[PDB]
């Protein structure tokens, strides 16, 4: 099923683990790099489900410094306690972005699942995600990324993997299937909450009346996304300009350095042809800021996805439904 | 500020590939980038809290801030004519000030006055008919006209289309980027 | 007036409870924790929980109110929502094991608000009934305390209980999101003929003889509520606008999808 490479599993997130995020869903820290915490379970059937997991609550007014890992081990021995262990299987996040992938917490996590392959990283967003599919999505960084290490650097040993090529998003696991049977208690609430108490159950059935009355679901999204494609895209088009203006443009008359004096004199040096060839500082593509590249272009692809089932299913529901 | 200010407030709504890049802004980002100011009391803050309303166009508030307490402060006495410069630059206030809501101000603006307008600003009406005029052929503005009866219907509908052209601003600036890439590649 | 009338939690509650019940380090029959919350001086709005150690029987019962610190200690940090408003078990109500764990907050001491969560296999009785313990006078044995009833509230973050709408469509089958939009339609729809197996029954129960009792001016009000707001009264000027902006949204992802093809065109010449 969500068997992955060599060791890795896909996870299982109980209906209680979205709620250990959505407690701190977007509270202190709008704009902030929101570590959600370290999600912890176990190696369990093919799927680690989730047992629990507390937001790892950086220094939370303005911007983003990890703690203090006195709680970390102290707050998941408080688990050991009555509870199960820091089985960490990952770690996760908000973070006030539908379909992103960071670059520093990128290279975090390649370097947590490089001490354990049996890792994922889970990116649960509300309805900010525009309403807008995959909420929840557990990434990872790719047993091809985890072969050829260390890790993706820049200048060189970018290209030097990205010979054998590097697959970049592979296994964006499944979330949630199962009746785990951490639900016949919530199934007990559920029916209590269908019943004679149905106030707070329609309560949340009459909020989303008000996220398309004032919202610009996808007015201020778009708008967003199409400013990360002038800056990315076009900046990543000045990058495709630059690596020519070094590897054919500058290496064009580089070679006309060497020939335009017959390739050196046969008594002495061949001092000029030995100087020359000064190699320009890209040799090899600069194939990891590219990396990012790719994977951030394409955060623009399943952000353009986003706009997709944004426009089509509202313009759906209007056709079919107004026309009396 | 009669040839940035007023020139280039047309393509600052989303249209950037025209800036200038030697103007105000060598001291607008300065006089802007403070947490406090009032009534101005240098030359460039005079030269600019009159600027600041000349966006706001008001007529009245921007010709009231080239004459506050210059004429000690040199502007209308050393300019070695007397009164005159003044009723050269008041004309070039009260006209450049008619030349804003056509470029500014004309969002729900269909039907328009061109006659009261000569009424609010007070310039003469052949001396209004000629940059209304010009405002159209001239700056190629999304307005209509019959000027026997002196008027510029509009039909401008460009508000939440010239968005999916700021895209276009953007959207642009892919397909014109691979116009370039295949310049370098052979 | 009495402070004894409401709790006003959410599931996140019940997360730190049935998780932390069903690891449990085998506390097989009782797990307890102490509940931090806010209070409105009348109700008291929670955010979360935790589950302590103890080892509550005839008759010991312990809790290490020092790790109850060093909790929130880690709670306070995590968010500064909460303060220790008492303690929460799981079944049942008035013991003599809750009156020394009282005791045992008593040495914390603020007002007693404690939340008992039954575990039968019942409906009609509650799976939490939160009390708070006036009288509350006590200078005597243990505590005398006298369990007054907090009405059970879920009343925080309506796209969080949007969350738990879905954790409860996992509770009947899940319901996994990929198509999370797409077959919210059939949720859409589902919900649409509810309302009309609704009306049909209200109309045709009349139309015999005596029926649409609780629907006439009430589901008949909330009819004309309906078209209130979709369809838009009559205007096929509204159509024309509308199929105007299908042409509009096709077109934002139109070019979408030219840049689709054009990361592809950009970054992977990359790969030459």
């Amino acid at each position: 099923g969500g068997s992955g490479d060599s060791a890795v599993k896909q996870v299982q997130i109980d209906g209680l683990v979205v709620l250990k995020i959505i407690k701190h869903y977007q509270e202190e820290g709008q704009g902030t790099e929101v570590v959600q915490g370290v999600l912890l379970g176990l190696v369990v059937e093919d799927r680690l489900e989730i047992t629990n997991c507390f937001p790892f609550p950086q220094h939370t007014e303005d911007d983003a410094d990890f703690d203090e890992v006195q709680y970390q081990m102290e707050m998941m021995r408080s688990l050991r306690h009555v509870n199960i262990d820091h089985l960490h299987v990952g770690w996760y996040q908000s973070t006030y972005y539908g379909s992103f992938v960071t670059r520093a917490l990128l290279d975090s996590q390649f370097s947590y699942q490089h001490a354990i392959e049996e890792s994922v990283v889970l990116i649960y967003d509300p309805i900010k995600t525009a309403q807008g599919s995959l909420s929840l999505k557990a990434y990872r960084l790719t047993p091809k990324l985890m072969e050829v290490c260390k890790e993706k650097d820049f200048s060189p040993e970018a290209l030097k993997k990205a010979n054998i090529t590097f697959e970049h998003m592979f296994e964006e696991v499944p979330i949630v299937i199962k009746n785990s049977h951490l639900i016949n208690v919530l199934m007990w609430e559920l029916e209590k909450k269908s019943a004679v108490a149905d106030k707070h159950e329609l309560l949340s059935l009459a909020s989303s009346n008000h996220l398309g009355k004032n919202l610009q679901l996808l007015m201020d999204r778009v708008d967003e996304m199409s400013q990360d494609i002038v800056k990315y895209n076009t900046y990543m088009r000045n990058t495709s300009k630059q690596q020519q203006q070094k590897h054919q443009y500058q290496q064009r008359r580089q070679q006309e350095n060497m020939q335009r004096q017959s390739r050196g004199e046969p008594p002495l040096p061949e001092e000029d042809l030995s100087k020359l060839f000064k190699p320009p500082q890209p040799p090899a593509r600069m194939d990891s800021l590219l990396i990012a590249g790719q994977i951030n272009t394409y955060c623009q692809n399943i952000k353009e996805f986003t706009a997709q089932n944004l426009g089509k299913l509202f313009m759906a529901q209007a056709l079919q439904e107004y026309n009396n | 500020y009669l040839v940035s200010a007023m020139l280039l407030e047309i393509p600052y709504m989303a249209a950037h590939e025209s800036d200038a890049r030697r103007r105000m802004i060598s001291k607008q980002f300065h006089h802007q980038l403070r947490v406090g100011e009032r009534q101005p009391l240098l030359g460039p803050p005079e030269s600019m809290r009159e600027h600041v309303v000349a966006a706001s166009k008001a007529m009245k508030m921007g010709d009231w801030k080239t004459c506050h307490s210059f004429i000690i402060n040199e502007k209308m006495n050393g300019k070695v004519w007397d009164l005159f410069p003044e009723a050269d630059k008041v004309r070039t206030m009260l006209v450049r000030k008619i030349q804003e809501e056509s470029l500014r101000t004309y969002l729900f603006t269909y039907s328009s006055v061109y006659d009261s307008i000569s009424m609010e600003t007070l310039s003469d009406m052949f001396e209004l008919d000629l940059p209304t005029v010009h405002s159209i052929i001239s700056k190629m503005i999304i307005n209509e006209e019959l000027m026997a009866s002196l008027d510029q219907p509009t039909q401008t509908v460009v508000m939440h289309r010239t968005e999916p052209t700021a895209q276009q601003n953007l959207a642009l600036q892919l397909a014109e980027k691979l116009g370039s890439l295949v310049e370098n590649n052979e | 007036f009495p402070g004894g009338r409401v709790v006003r939690l959410h599931p996140v509650i019940l997360a730190s409870i049935v998780d932390s019940y069903e690891r449990r380090n085998e506390g097989a029959a009782r797990v307890i924790g102490t509940l931090l919350g806010t209070v409105d001086k009348h109700s008291v709005e929670v955010t979360n929980c935790f589950s302590v150690p103890h080892n509550e029987s005839e008759d010991e019962v312990a809790v290490d109110m020092e790790f109850a610190k060093n909790m929130y200690e880690l709670h306070k940090k995590v968010s500064p929502n909460e303060l220790i408003l008492g303690w929460y078990a799981t079944g049942h109500d008035i013991t003599e094991h809750s009156v020394l764990i009282h005791e045992y907050y008593s040495r914390e001491a603020p007002n007693p608000i404690h939340l008992t969560v039954d575990t039968s296999l019942q409906n009609g009785r509650m799976s939490i009934k939160a009390y708070v313990s006036t009288s509350m006078g006590v200078p005597g044995r243990t505590m005398g305390v006298m369990f007054t009833p907090l009405t059970v509230k879920y009343a925080y973050y309506d796209t969080e209980r949007i969350g738990v709408d879905l954790i409860m469509k996992t509770c009947f089958s899940p319901n996994r999101v990929i198509g999370l939009s797409s077959d919210l339609q059939q949720v859409g729809g589902a919900s649409a003929r509810i309302q009309d197996a609704l009306s049909t029954v209200l109309q045709y129960a009349e139309d015999v003889l005596s029926g649409k009792v609780s629907a006439d001016n009430t589901v008949g009000r909330f009819l004309m509520s309906l078209v209130n707001q979709v369809p838009k009264i009559v205007p096929d000027d509204f159509e024309t606008m509308l199929n105007s902006n299908i042409n509009d949204l096709l077109m934002v992802t139109y070019l979408a999808n030219l840049t689709q093809s054009q990361i592809a065109l950009n970054e992977k010449l990359v790969n030459l």
